[PDB]
Formats: structure tokens, C-alpha cells, sequence
């Protein structure tokens, strides 16, 4: 199968860390759970973002444009990246924007995190009909002295 | 593309605060983040604070916790590194830098995949 995670602001706004106001160490925390030994499929701002390779998962790149870093896969479609998953139960696409308008049409369950911030920004999370969603899981967090905003993990399956 | 240019370094005795400063020769977007390395005769290159361009977010290099204080104007385009109760060890080329890596993966980033740098500016602190 294959699942979304994000991380959404009000009104599905969503972005690279950089450009985002808020310090949520428990959905970072949220996020390495639930994607840890699963390939994770990223666009190409979201690996620049990292720096890095996310450890402990297959890291894949989805871009037009050939690779630059052989620390990673690169694949150049949807159904290329899908075939550099393999035989897994679960495939989690990370972002952003456009690579998750890109996947979900094929994906089967969501995990998003619902950040209590109003945030100025031009990308969103696509815009899912929520009535075809199934919410089987919600759990609610406020701020703390590590969290700057209060924040509600959601896992939706498709109807 | 984007040039960085320093500007503030100088000589001051221990205890005393020096400011720089970073200006952008283009505007940053809100995916950059901006920020200070520093590097002293004979020792590799150090993390010392950053900045995220759009959430304005900080993180510091553990030497320097505290003391410093990285801000940025957006308007502007430059960046501030307020450095205060300053130590001789402070002494070093401080180097502004820019780059879409995530401000929070600068301290532990190699800084040569940062692609965007300045030429440095000289920051000495005495004790005489
Ligand atoms: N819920 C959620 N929150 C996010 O911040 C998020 N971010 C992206 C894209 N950006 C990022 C930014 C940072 C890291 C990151 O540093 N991950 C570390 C966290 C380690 C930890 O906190 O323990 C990792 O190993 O997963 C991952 C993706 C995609 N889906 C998300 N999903």
C-alpha cells in the first residue's frame, strides 16, 4: 500500500522547514516512527531540505532531472518510483507539495499532522474529499516547552 | 547567484560584544536559511548560529549558546549576528553563509555542501 505524511497548517498550508514557524520535536518524533524501515519517495526541494539521507529507510528522489548525489535513488515517475520500493507492505511519500498531488490518487491512507498555526504560504497539501476518508485514529497535543504549537496526529484510510 | 558579503568583524578586548552583519545581493526566499561559521589559524571550520529565511527559527553552535544572537530582516535582506560577553577562543574568520539545507541540519552539516558563501570577516578578541 501506499501512504501520505505531512504536516499541514490551516487551510492545508504546508512547506520545507525553513519556511515554516513552528518547532514540533513530537511530530518529527511522529514522523521517524512512522516511516522508519519503510522507503520513503521525496521531491527534489524536500531532499535539499534534509542534507541528508533520512537514516534507516530507503531514500527516494522523484525528479525529471538526472541525480546528483549517489547516496540516494533517483527515479524520473510515479511508476518508477513504485518499482524502486520492491516488495514492501507499505510505501510513505513525503512531500512535498507536488509529489503528494502526484501520489495520492494511488494511495490508500494518510497521516497528517493538523498544526494549530495560521501560516502565509502558496503551497498546500492537495486537496483530499474528505468524505471518501475514514479518520481511524486522532490524537490530540498542546504546545509544551519543546512543542511551539499544539498539534492532532490523524491517520485516514481510504473509504 | 546570490553573493554574500560580511561586514563588522574587528578588534575588541575580552568581555566586550562586536556586531556583524550578512547582506544578500539577491532576495532570499522563504525556503533559505542563512547563517555564521567561523574558522581560527589551524583549525577546522565551526557551526556557529543560523537562521531560517521564512519562520525565522534559530539554532546555535554549543560554544556560543547565550552569548549570541542571530536575527534577519526580510525587508532588508541582511542578516545580524549580535555577539556578546566575547572570549579570546572567539577569536576566528567569520564566514556568513546560505543555503536550502534546513536550519536546524547546520550544526552537524559538512559545510561544504552549503554552496553559497562569503569571503569572511576578521573577528580578534584580546586579553591584551
Ligand atoms: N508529520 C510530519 N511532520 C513533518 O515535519 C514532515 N516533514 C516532511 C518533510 N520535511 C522533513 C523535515 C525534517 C525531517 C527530519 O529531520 N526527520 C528525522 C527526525 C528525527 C527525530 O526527530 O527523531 C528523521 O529521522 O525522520 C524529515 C522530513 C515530510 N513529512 C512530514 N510529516
Amino acid at each position: 500500500m501506499i501512504s501520505l505524511i505531512a504536516a499541514l497548517a490551516v487551510d492545508r498550508v504546508i512547506g520545507m522547514e525553513n519556511a515554516m514557524p513552528w518547532n514540533l520535536p513530537a511530530d518529527l518524533a511522529w514522523f521517524k516512527r512512522n516511516t522508519l524501515n519503510k522507503p520513503v519517495i521525496m521531491g527534489r526541494h524536500t531532499w535539499e531540505s534534509i542534507g541528508r539521507p533520512l537514516p534507516g529507510r530507503k531514500n527516494i528522489i522523484l525528479s525529471s532531472q538526472p541525480g546528483t548525489d549517489d547516496r540516494v535513488t533517483w527515479v524520473k515517475s510515479v511508476d518508477e518510483a513504485i518499482a524502486a520500493c520492491g516488495d514492501v507492505p507499505e510505501i510513505m511519500v513525503i512531500g512535498g507539495g507536488r509529489v503528494y498531488e502526484q501520489f495520492l490518487p494511488k494511495a490508500q491512507k494518510l497521516y497528517l499532522t493538523h498544526i494549530d498555526a495560521e501560516v502565509e504560504g502558496d503551497t498546500h497539501f492537495p486537496d483530499y474529499e474528505p468524505d471518501d476518508w475514514e479518520s481511524v485514529f486522532s490524537e490530540f497535543h498542546d504546545a509544551d516547552a519543546q512543542n511551539s504549537h499544539s498539534y492532532c496526529f490523524e491517520i485516514l484510510e481510504r473509504r | 547567484q546570490v553573493q554574500l558579503q560580511e561586514s563588522g568583524g574587528g578588534l575588541v578586548q575580552a568581555g566586550a560584544s562586536l556586531r556583524l552583519s550578512c547582506a544578500a545581493s539577491e532576495r532570499l526566499t522563504v525556503d533559505y536559511a542563512i547563517g555564521w561559521f567561523r574558522q581560527a589559524p589551524g583549525k577546522e571550520r565551526e557551526f556557529v548560529a543560523a537562521i531560517s529565511w521564512g519562520g525565522g527559527l534559530t539554532v546555535y553552535g554549543e560554544s556560543v549558546e547565550g552569548r549570541f544572537t542571530i536575527s534577519r530582516d526580510i525587508a532588508k535582506n541582511t542578516m545580524n549576528l549580535q555577539m556578546n560577553v566575547l572570549r579570546p577562543e572567539d577569536t576566528a574568520n567569520y564566514y556568513c553563509a546560505a543555503s536550502r539545507i534546513s536550519y536546524a541540519v547546520w550544526n552537524t552539516i559538512p559545510y561544504n555542501k552549503l554552496t553559497l558563501w562569503g569571503r569572511g570577516t576578521q573577528v580578534t578578541v584580546s586579553s591584551h
